[PDB]
């Protein structure tokens, strides 16, 4: 979901949007970590935190993505091996909250 | 559906320093296969005939711009020879 990005298709924006919401209604078949940030730093530094080994600098992001695939892609999500892959944080305040 | 076996399945219980004739297990993920969607072919907006006729279309707008250029700009030649010969005789008339 929060890796991935798509194509215009020509659209009115109503029919684009609404094929995207039950497209999406089933897209995350579980929970996606990166939207737990409620908890406090004593929880984030607990091993029990998956996304531990997926921060190494501040200046970036770590990240499981799709592999092989040129961003932006057709709409309909390719099925590939995940691979990691990592981005910019220009933000300073993008580094997550707990931090 | 079923591919199909002669034996069912039976009891193998395996040790760690002594796999003898080390074979290769085919693995399995873990995730459900109701979240591994089936394969479709997003077929293209546009067809390759569509694209020819476009495409062609474009290429006689792009060729009747170029014959108006060659209309407006062949005639130049006819500028020169009708613009200096007068001017060429009325020095000559010195």
């Amino acid at each position: 979901f929060g890796v991935y990005v798509a194509e215009g298709t020509e659209d009115t924006l109503d029919v684009q949007m609404g094929r995207f919401m039950e497209t999406w209604a089933d897209m995350m078949p579980h929970h996606p970590h990166w939207v737990n940030e409620h908890l406090t730093i004593l929880q984030f530094i607990a091993p029990s935190n998956p996304r531990l080994r997926f921060e190494l600098n501040p200046a970036f992001d770590f990240f499981v993505a799709p592999g092989d695939v040129d961003l932006p892609g057709p709409q309909r999500p390719p099925e590939a091996m995940p691979t990691v892959n990592a981005t910019l944080r220009i933000i300073n305040g993008n580094i997550p909250v707990p931090l | 559906m079923d591919p199909y076996c002669p034996f069912d399945a039976l009891d193998v219980w395996e040790h760690r320093r002594f796999i003898v004739a080390d074979s290769r297990n085919f693995i399995t993920p873990e995730f459900p296969r109701d979240f591994w969607m089936s394969p479709v072919f997003n077929l293209p907006r546009e067809t390759a005939a569509e694209q020819v006729v476009v495409l062609q279309a474009q290429r006689t707008a792009a060729a009747a711009a170029l014959e108006n250029a060659a209309m407006q700009a062949a005639e130049l030649p006819v500028d020169i020879e009708r613009r200096l010969r007068p001017i060429e005789r009325n020095v000559h008339e010195i």
